[PDB]
């Protein structure tokens, strides 16, 4: 597959300077890589979907650069509210891949999760409003305690096509109600390893350009 | 910037395009620009010749629109063209091409069989040799529409067939869709006669009036939705439904019109194509339109134009599965 | 020696055709792994090759004073077998002809028509036609005995008290459809029409493609019609009295002659212009702001 | 007359 | 395909390098294969030409100062460096002059 290497694992610095990240893609691929910013105890914010294109509402400030496989993120200032982990993450082939993270220093509601014994099943509903199934596509990602954010699975109701991770393949399966408007995740064979935050998160069905939007967090504990 | 660009089999002649997807604007066909370059050797004597073939296939390969323009022994040259000479160099020779308007979009039939362009370079001293396919480039490019700004007015139709005789009215929310945004439809019924409805059959088609030697107007229905609701004479019935067009369901179907493919890759279904008024009708191409019927069987019925495209892209379409494989 | 050159030119007729069959079918279903050309063409193939298999029994019967000793039910049997495989190889070379209307002229409606399932279907019920037609005329078979020529003679006077003399028009009439009316007339329309249609599109071009459709149509009449004729010329002399013992040799070479395209099918529609036995990916580059 | 059977071919 | 070069490694100055550039997979012939070089920071430009036969031709700020030549028994393109400037380290890179090939790692070396 493809492995994402970010060079500064753990950045300090001050309010009023530039801050630079860079990121190494394993594999030549195109502009396709997205850069996210996660807050402790929230989910993540998209900034830049095409390693070159700023995403609406975020500040200015922020910017990127390709040169061959060397997307980088630069901060011009570093304001109070910017101290969190940057991901870096490519969407050029099923298996995405998100970085290392880089540390400084519509609704989507999530329900289900809880106390799993192993080998138990469990099931995670996910409350999508303000879009349609059709128009999107569901992606799962999960977040262990203590590491990044790893992907599980998503799915294409335009096209019918569902994908999982080499990790979760027949053991997991994903489904969409189009009539609720609500992504299902069913868990089974729950293993030791599976402990982990799980977002739902929904991204443009059509020229997918990045997780735009994400849930808030059902952890399982097994 | 990431410029385009493809080798032939052989290790000469390289083509660079800025961007495989040309905005057909219903007055002007966006200019097709970029370079072609050449080693000095191997062109000593032959010219170097540059064709873009707007084709039928449907496999033999009918002819729509062939345009050849001469780069080496001879126009402005554009911002791109201008990068694009000052970084392959010297040996870079321009090409630019002028689409000309009403021509169709680049369209494929579900099973390839469809309309395609590409642009092709030639080495040979004129334009009357059988070259192979070791010494040229077929690089497939598109020309496609996209949704207007301004909305459109909203659809409404009204049919009065057998007191007052079955009163049928529908309307659509707006004129405008975007794919997979679903469709809200109205089917406010007022009967009257003493004969009652049975079935409701609320269904989308999409048009193909696709021409080669005939006209043709062939149907093919890419949504339906069953309605189990009968009313009494003297009564009034009036709810909305939703209906939202996919490839998923449309699979099985055979001979249904789908967006330009360069690969083997699916791609949604096609987007309509808005011309202008008035103008020639026999346009030698696929010509896409939807339409969705409310129809009240007892058979009642009506009809409710409407476009389904795409908005305006920011950067540009991958023209593949983002996640492909 | 007027049964001689019949005999010879029949047995030709297997030594070109029993090969070329075997050869044909061996690769209808290896080439390109399936097609609905290809099916129609191992169907046509089939329908050759059971019709040249109950053909050593007929040279040999035709050969020698026309007598029958393979007891008196093979008769049915062979005539059935006979009649069927020759309409059933008549049908399909018009089915091939509409094919070739179709996919030539306007190919636009043949791609979401020419579907695997239609040609099982069109197959099926070609097939059973060919059976209820051949029914009728083959179960109503039976054999005289006049001086060792046990002729395999059907009911052609007085079958039962239920049936009269009313067939002897009508069963050959209707039978003069099915080999005039229906393959003559279509296959010369269309192949017609296909061919001065083609002119004003310029989609001929000449060798491959084309030089074909001007052999198949001229052997197939040539081939097919002395029979008919032969059938009419029966139905004249069962009036205006009896015409003698003169003609009725060439029978056994006219339908030699039926022979001869039975063989000709094999070596002409699928031993033509094709034969199997006998591009970089697109990059992306830098560029300077 | 002679009532030739007319089968000298196959049906 | 692979396009395998090395020869890069710690100069001075004015030290000979005598970089190589073999081709597995792709046949010479008459196509015309050159150098490529990218600077820290910067794009990638031309270097020589090498065509099939002996015509050199430089870029303006190195003339006099690079010698190429190939050869097509091994099927491999020889680079030679004199006089080493301090503007003159950057990643080489080697394929078609018509840059048909694919962009593989290329050799840095360092003044």
């Amino acid at each position: 597959d493809i492995q994402m290497t970010q060079s500064p694992s753990s950045l300090s610095a001050s309010v009023g300077d530039r801050v630079t990240i860079t990121c190494r893609a394993s594999q030549s691929v195109s502009s396709a890589v997205a850069w996210y910013q996660q807050k402790p105890g929230k989910a993540p914010k998209l900034l830049i979907y095409s390693a070159s294109s700023l995403y609406s509402g975020v500040p200015s400030r922020f910017s990127g650069s390709r040169s061959g496989t060397d997307f980088t993120l630069t901060i011009s200032s570093l304001q109070p509210e910017d101290f969190a982990t940057y991901y870096c993450q490519q969407y050029k082939y099923v298996p995405v891949t998100f970085g290392q993270g880089t540390k400084v220093e519509v609704q989507l509601v999530e329900s289900g999760g809880g106390l799993v014994q192993p080998g138990g099943s469990l099931r995670l509903s996910c409350a999508a409003s303000g879009f349609n199934v059709y128009s999107s596509s569901i992606h799962w990602v999960r977040q262990a305690p203590g590491k990044g954010l790893e992907w599980v699975a998503s799915i294409s109701s335009y096209y019918g096509y569902t994908y999982y991770a080499d990790s979760v393949k027949g053991r997991f399966t994903i489904s969409a109600d189009t009539s609720k408007n609500t992504a299902y995740l069913q868990m089974n064979s729950l293993r030791a390893e599976d402990t982990a935050v799980y977002y739902c998160a929904r991204s443009r069905q059509f020229w997918y350009s990045g997780l735009d939007y994400w849930g808030q967090g059902t952890l399982v504990t097994v | 910037t990431r410029v385009f660009k493809k080798a032939s089999p052989n290790g000469k002649l390289t083509v660079y395009l800025g961007k495989r997807d040309f905005v057909d604007h219903i007055d002007l066909v966006d200019p097709v620009d970029g370079v072609v370059l050449v080693d000095p050797e191997y062109l000593k004597e032959r010219r170097v010749y540059v064709t873009l073939t707007a084709a039928f296939r449907y496999g033999f390969r009918k002819d729509l629109f062939v345009a050849n323009v001469q780069s080496f022994p001879p126009k402005p040259l554009t911002r791109l063209q201008e990068r694009l000479i000052k970084k392959l160099g010297e040996h870079a020779y321009p090409f630019t091409f002028e689409i000309p308007p009403n021509l169709p979009s680049s369209v494929t039939l579900q099973p390839a069989i469809g309309v395609d362009y590409e642009v092709k370079a030639f080495v040979a001293e004129n334009l009357e040799e059988k070259i192979h396919k070791r010494n040229s480039v077929r690089l497939v490019i598109e020309k496609v529409q996209y949704a207007p700004e301004r909305p459109g007015p909203q659809p409404t139709a009204e049919t009065t067939r057998q007191d007052k005789p079955l009163h049928l009215e529908a309307s659509l929310d707006k004129e405008i869709y975007y794919h997979g945004e679903p469709i809200s439809v109205n089917v406010h019924v007022t009967n009257n006669t003493n004969k009652t409805v049975k079935k409701i059959k609320i269904s989308v088609r999409q048009y193909a009036d696709i021409v080669l030697f005939n006209t043709a107007q062939y149907k093919v229905p890419v949504a339906m939705e069953e309605a189990d609701d009968t009313v009494a004479p003297s009564s009034t019935f009036s709810k909305v439904y939703t209906l939202t067009p996919f490839l998923a369901n449309n699979r099985e179907k055979r001979g249904l019109a789908l967006d330009g493919k360069l690969k083997h890759e699916d791609t949604n279904l096609a987007s309509s194509t808005l011309l202008r008024e008035g103008a020639n009708r026999e346009i030698l191409g696929i010509i896409v339109s939807y339409k969705v019927k409310v129809k009240l069987v007892v058979d009642v019925a009506v009809e409710l134009p409407f476009t389904l495209m795409h908005p305006k892209p920011k950067e540009e379409p991958p023209h593949r599965e983002v996640p492909e494989n | 020696v007027v049964h001689w050159v019949s005999l010879v030119l029949y047995c030709l007729a297997f030594v070109l055709g029993i090969p070329g069959n075997a050869i044909v079918i061996w690769f209808t279903g290896f080439k390109w792994k399936k097609t609905v050309t290809t099916l129609w063409f191992l169907n046509l193939a089939i329908a050759d090759f059971i019709f040249l298999l109950f053909l050593p029994l007929y040279i040999s019967y035709v050969a020698m004073n026309f007598h029958w000793p393979f007891g008196i039910w093979l008769c049915k049997a062979n005539s059935f077998t006979a009649q069927l495989n020759m309409f059933a190889s008549v049908f399909f070379l018009t089915v091939i002809s509409l094919d070739h209307y179709i996919h030539l002229i306007h190919p636009v409606l043949s791609h979401r028509h020419r579907t695997l399932k239609n040609s099982l279907i069109v197959i099926i019920f070609i097939w059973l036609l060919a059976s209820l037609i051949g029914g009728p005329a083959l179960y109503f078979r039976d054999t005289v005995e006049f001086n060792n020529h046990t002729l395999c003679y059907n009911n052609f006077q007085k079958h039962d008290p239920d049936l009269t003399l009313i067939r002897h028009h009508v069963l050959t009439w209707v039978k003069f459809i099915i080999g005039y009316l229906f393959p003559l007339l279509t296959m010369s329309i269309c192949y017609l029409c296909l061919i001065f249609k083609v002119k004003k599109r310029s989609i001929l071009i000449s060798s491959r493609h084309f030089w074909t459709i001007l052999v198949v149509v001229v052997a197939f009449v040539v081939c097919w019609t002395p029979y008919h004729l032969f059938s009419i010329w029966e139905l004249t002399i069962h009036h205006n009295s009896y015409s003698h013992h003169v003609m009725q040799a060439g029978i056994p070479l006219s339908t030699g002659l039926a022979f001869l395209n039975s063989c000709l099918n094999p070596i002409l529609y699928v031993l033509i212009s094709k034969k199997f036995q006998a591009s970089c990916t697109t990059a992306s580059s830098s560029l300077a702001k | 007359s002679f009532y030739f059977p007319g089968q000298f071919a196959f049906s | 395909v692979q396009l395998q070069e090395s020869g890069g490694g710690l100069v001075q100055a004015g030290g000979s390098l005598r970089l190589s550039c073999v081709v597995s997979g792709f046949f010479f012939d008459t196509v015309t294969m050159a150098w490529y070089r990218r600077a820290p920071g910067k794009h990638r430009e031309l270097v020589a030409s090498a065509t099939a036969g002996g015509t050199t031709t430089y870029a303006d700020s190195v003339k006099d100062r690079f010698t190429i030549s190939r050869d097509n028994a091994k099927n491999t393109v020889y680079l030679q460096m004199n006089s080493l400037k301090p503007e003159d380290t950057a990643v080489y890179y080697c394929n078609t002059f018509v840059r048909s090939l694919s962009w593989g790692q290329g050799t840095q070396v360092t003044v």
